[PDB]
């Protein structure tokens, strides 16, 4: 009816509350702080053995695992330290968006174009991966899956809805729906009681996942959102827009911090990640190759270039002592 | 004079030569995904590539004219790789066009039964006949001086009584040189004639006829092989059959002559076929572009 | 050296081999997605087979084993999925000629989307002009001037045929490196699938001679 | 429509948040980051000599 | 989870005879599977082994050459060749299989075994017969090694394995430390280079047995002389 006035009033009003918060900037702040000086990664290992696109990738909380999604219907769990690989999953449906490890090291998740976010079981008393539960429910496309511990996951679909999910009893049992565009990315905070979500609508909410309804919403992008990060206080996360631009906000305030842009990109965002201090923001750019910007001074700081097609995923590991990038060159890099 | 002309072309054959193969052996077996037709543009361009490294000492010797300075063991070494090599070349040859053929006339078999494992199974048939062909080089060269010390077919495993050696000693060369002219020129010209037209006649027929790169690249590989190749293999026929006569008479000294200078464009081949076979591809060209 | 780290790069090597056997098993069967503005009977050609989410539909004809991707279900925006078919072979599309009850010029816009798209620039598209049966029940009682006015010519069904596969064809802006199959299939039509091995075929032919360099 | 009843609710929690002034949060968040920029793998090479992957 | 084996009995000195195992119940093809046996009051010892996809076959060098070894992947069964058999052979033969990958668990489980009656390297002493013991309190068991078993990649490879009289052995623990699957959170296991130690908090009626030390650095595989917890 007319609830649209009351809307923009309340939306108005929020606007003006922050307005009233921005007392300070992060450009007045760091006036001096000495430059993190030019850092230059090299690759260590390669891991071949795809066949096709590269989109998705995350570490196990050892630091030494990963799980590398591709659209050869095959999911590797690597080994970064010796290269040989570990596990080769045959999925049931060769289109692939995304790929997860939970954080206990026992199961993998997996998800795409089928909407029905697979997970599955690497322990058992028999020594094959099997398939412990399929999610459904979604109506579109599934884009991030995390885990909060073995017992619960949260997805994010393009439509336009993120759910937590129940593993056990496969039912849905919290669905954020107050936003409005195709859901891309997904970051759970590292206390693991709310996340972000960085959609296709030019705007990034955070959740709370006890309410079941969000806190919060962030709107200062030109288009659409691609990846998101929380940054590793849990006081922050960074964003990655098709814009050629990156964006860093702060919850506690409610605002913007710094934006990093550079004239000589005009390509757009695919993955965002931290460091382990939080001083390096690495972003995977599609101009075919990395970059890595300083987090408070602004300015570019390295570039890992070595890929021959899109970078399509990237992440670091928890104890920081390593980069991994997946590119559409069906190859996956690994930093130092 | 124009002696030096044949020392003229070689020159530019090797620097030409492995240049161009230097990088298609790095470009295409290196930097860019194994399939079968990079599989094949490989082990030709390796092929090309030896000889070519080969080619110096053999220039020396064609300068010194035919005085050999190397040692048994380089002489030995040199031409088994020589041979080899210039053999795979013409029989890897065969074999791309054969490829291109099957792929161009049985898509559908072409697609359910060739990988790259198969091309690694198959590709090894050509080096293969090359050696067996090339077994002769073992036995009967070897480095003969004069008195007064050119590396030729000395007979001394068989020599016994010179008045019968003369007679397996021409057998020899008599066998060598009709094995030569049937399965190194017209075996390798059959298939890559026959199998070239069939796919321009099916290209024509069936539309696909938007420029000129097609009958002008199938039209420079078919030339390029034959006007490059037929004037060696003519000589050495002729001197085959005429052996006979000249090794007593020297009736013919023309056909003695003109080897030196015939074989330097028959190598110039091995300089020229990288340039036609996988510079053409636009993807191998930005694949070069980007690399360096 | 290794003490079984040994035994972990034997089975590090035995499952590389079991990708590539599977790779190369994968990579005999051809791809071909399958588009659609609405009603457009792509229900009626899938029916033509011989033997939620994105459904796949498996069959073979003539000793070569097909695929064929069918999106719709996935009511999203397009740029964001649309770039996952990139190495498709060809691209079936279906429209509907009975289409002026839709309130045809959405099919021709969504048409003018994927045919000039920047993943496609290289990719065969097959067209499947459906329901030629009623198309000629309805020309009959009917101007074609209702889709477009501006049309100056006789009301008969060859006329109107040409007219409009000439309409959508010359929305192609890439016409060197393309090619654009057209066929006037109906409900009955039963050489729907040799109309789409023929246009595949030759498609492979394309590939296999731009990969040669002779094209 | 019954979704604006959604909208209108959670505009009202997001009316509601306990937001601190930028100046606390700027000030922390910096304190946090240069506290770390001690063990920051990627930055200081100390802790890379032993580094796994090499 | 269910491997059983057959073709035991009496066979006469020179003569021969086929070992076969019967795997139902788990991937067969991708696990290694081994060959151990016992002569009568004494321990173990290793005898054979096949990789996986049969790549890499090993012996024992006291049944070298007149034992062979195969396995048929899609019948699920491992055979075991006897040829000249001596008579330092009678005892009851083993099945046991093992996976080897980052964070395995090999030795896993160990099948029922047949009885075959018949009428430089690494070296571990347990150094220990018996020690008398009650339910309630702690009790260790000690392992000691010729050489240092602590391989430069970073783990350590030894292992502990447990025989309830009249029973299959089990697995306790792995790479020195890590626990088994199905085992009582209340063993464990130290130790260092060449020393080892294994620790049983608080007894129960179910742990009496005897112990078993084993090394895997060095590939001919020796076991331990015999450790019996005899109440
Ligand atoms: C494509 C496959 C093959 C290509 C590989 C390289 C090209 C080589 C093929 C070109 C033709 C053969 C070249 C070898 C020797 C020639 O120079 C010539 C022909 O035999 N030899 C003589 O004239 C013999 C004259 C030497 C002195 C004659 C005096 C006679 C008594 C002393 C004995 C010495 C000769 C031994 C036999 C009479």
């Amino acid at each position: 009816d007319q609830l649209r006035q009351e809307a923009e009033q309340l939306k108005n009003q929020i606007r003006d509350a922050r307005k009233a918060c921005a007392d300070a900037t992060l450009s007045q702040i760091t006036n001096n702080i000495d430059p993190v000086g030019r850092i230059q990664m090299r690759t260590r290992r390669t891991l071949r053995g795809h066949l096709a696109k590269i989109y998705a990738m995350h570490w196990g909380t050892d630091s030494r695992l990963l799980v590398s999604a591709s659209q050869d219907g095959k999911l590797i769990i690597w080994d970064s330290y010796t290269t040989n690989k570990v596990h080769a999953i045959p999925l049931r449906s060769s289109w692939v968006m995304t790929c997860a490890y939970a954080p206990s090291g026992n199961y993998v998740a997996c998800g795409g174009l089928d909407n029905i976010c697979s997970i599955y079981n690497l322990k058992t008393r028999e020594g094959n991966v099997r398939v412990s539960r399929e999610l459904a429910g979604h109506t579109g496309y599934l884009s991030c899956c995390r885990f909060l511990d073995d017992n619960q996951i949260v997805t994010s679909s393009g439509d336009t809805t993120c759910a937590l999910w129940d593993i056990e009893t496969g039912q849905q049992t919290t669905t954020f729906t107050g936003h409005t565009g195709d859901v891309m990315s997904l970051s759970l905070a590292p206390d693991t009681r709310l996340f972000v979500s960085g959609a296709c609508d030019a705007s990034a909410k955070l959740w709370d996942v006890r309410e079941g309804m969000c806190r919060q919403t962030f709107t200062g992008h030109e288009s659409d959102i691609n990846a998101i990060c929380f940054f590793p206080n849990g006081n922050a996360f960074a964003t990655g827009s098709d814009d050629a631009t990156c964006r860093l906000f702060d919850l506690r305030a409610d605002q913007e911090l710094m934006t990093y842009s550079h004239d000589n990109i005009i390509c757009g965002i695919t993955s965002v990640s931290f460091s382990k201090s939080g001083r390096l923001l690495l972003a995977g750019y599609d101009d075919f190759n990395c970059n890595v910007w300083d987090a408070l001074k602004a300015d570019r700081a390295g570039v890992l270039a070595g890929h021959d097609n899109r970078v399509s995923c990237l992440g670091v590991t928890d104890d920081g002592m390593a980069v991994a990038t997946g590119s559409w060159d069906s190859f996956l890099k690994i930093w130092n | 004079v124009l002696r030096i002309l044949p020392l003229v072309v070689l020159g530019v054959t090797f620097v030409l030569g492995v240049l161009g193969n230097g990088l298609v052996i790095w470009v295409a077996g290196f930097r860019m995904t194994r399939t079968v037709t990079t599989i094949c543009y490989l082990n030709l361009a390796l092929a090309d590539f030896s000889f070519t490294a080969t080619l110096p000492f053999l220039i020396v010797s064609m300068a010194m004219g035919e005085k050999w300075p190397f040692g048994w063991f380089l002489c030995k070494l040199i031409h088994i790789v020589v041979d080899i090599n210039l053999f795979g070349s013409v029989f890897l040859i065969g074999f791309i066009a054969l490829d291109r053929c099957i792929c161009v006339l049985h898509p559908v078999w072409a697609q359910n039964h060739r990988t790259v494992s198969l091309a690694m199974k198959v590709i090894v048939g050509p080096w293969i006949l090359a050696l067996v062909l090339t077994l002769p080089v073992f036995l009967f060269l070897t480095t003969v001086t004069i008195p007064n010390t050119y590396c030729t077919f000395n007979f001394a495993s068989w020599g016994g009584t010179p008045e019968e050696r003369l007679k397996v000693a021409i057998t020899m060369l008599t066998a060598r040189g009709i094995i030569r002219f049937v399965i190194g020129f017209s075996l390798p010209m059959s298939i890559v004639a026959i199998c070239y037209g069939l796919i321009a006649a099916k290209i024509h027929k069936k539309g696909m006829i938007k420029s000129s790169r097609p009958l002008r690249v199938l039209t420079a590989v078919v030339a390029s092989f034959f006007i490059c190749w037929f004037p060696f293999q003519l000589v050495a026929l002729l001197g085959t059959v005429w052996l006979k006569e000249m090794l007593f008479y020297g009736k013919y000294k023309i056909i003695d002559i003109l080897v030196n200078p015939t074989s330097s464009l028959a190598f110039f081949n091995s300089c020229l076929n990288p340039m036609l076979y996988v510079f053409v591809g636009q993807d191998f060209r930005e694949r070069l572009i980007h690399s360096l | 050296l290794s003490a079984e780290d040994k035994a972990a790069v034997e089975r590090s090597k035995m499952i590389d081999r079991n990708l590539r056997e599977d790779g190369e098993k994968a990579a005999r069967e051809v791809k071909l997605l399958l588009l659609g503005a609405g009603e457009s009977g792509k229900s009626t050609i899938v029916k033509q087979m011989k033997i939620t989410g994105i459904v796949e539909t498996h069959f073979t004809f003539k000793d070569l084993h097909f695929k064929m991707f069918d999106v719709g279900g996935q009511r999203s925006e397009r740029k964001k999925w649309i770039h996952c078919f990139e190495g498709v072979t060809a691209i079936i599309f279906c429209v509907a000629l009975s289409d002026y009850d839709l309130v045809m010029h959405e099919s021709m816009k969504l048409f003018d989307s994927i045919c000039n798209n920047k993943w496609f620039t290289d990719t065969s598209i097959i067209l499947f002009l459906n329901k030629k049966d009623l198309f000629e029940e309805k020309i009959k009682k009917s101007p074609l001037t209702i889709c477009y006015p501006e049309y100056a010519g006789s009301n008969t069904y060859e006329e109107a045929a040409a007219y409009i596969q000439c309409q959508f064809e010359d929305l192609n802006k890439r016409k060197d490196t393309k090619e654009i199959y057209t066929h006037f299939t109906c409900a009955t039509d039963t050489k729907n699938v040799q109309f789409v091995f023929d246009a595949v075929t030759d498609v492979i032919i394309k590939n296999n001679l731009k990969d040669c360099g002779l094209f | 429509i019954a979704q604006a009843r959604k909208l209108v609710e959670q505009l009202k929690m997001e009316a509601n948040i306990d937001r601190i002034k930028v100046s606390k949060a700027a000030a922390d968040l910096m304190a946090y980051c240069e506290a770390h920029a001690k063990e920051d793998p990627l930055l200081t090479p100390v802790p890379a000599s032993e580094n796994p992957f090499r | 989870v269910q491997l059983v084996e057959s073709g035991g009995g009496l066979v006469q000195p020179g003569g021969s005879r086929k070992l076969s195992c019967s795997a139902s119940g788990f991937a067969f093809s991708s696990f290694g599977m081994h060959w151990v046996r016992q002569a009568p009051e004494k321990g173990l010892e290793w005898v054979a082994y096949i990789s996986s996809g049969s790549g890499t076959i090993y012996y024992a060098d006291t049944v070298k050459g007149r034992f062979t070894i195969s396995r048929d992947d899609p019948k699920n069964t491992l055979f075991l060749q006897m040829t000249s058999l001596r008579s330092e052979d009678t005892a009851m033969y083993y099945c046991v299989r093992s996976i080897y990958y980052y964070g395995s668990s090999p030795f896993d489980f160990w099948g029922q075994g047949t009885t075959l009656t018949v009428s430089a390297d690494i070296v571990m002493t347990q150094a220990t017969s018996s020690v008398p013991v009650t339910p309630g309190e702690s009790v260790s068991i000690s392992c000691r090694s010729s050489k240092s078993l602590l391989h430069s990649n970073g783990n350590t490879y030894l292992y502990w394995f447990l025989q309830r009289p009249g029973q299959s052995p089990q697995l306790l623990i792995y790479r020195m430390s890590n626990l088994a699957s199905g085992v009582p959170d209340r063993f464990s296991g130290s130790g260092s280079g060449t020393a080892f130690t294994l620790t049983i908090s608080r007894l129960e009626a179910e742990d009496v047995g005897v112990y078993y030390c084993m090394q895997h650095l060095e590939y001919p595989l020796t076991f331990g002389a015999g450790t019996k917890l005899e109440l």
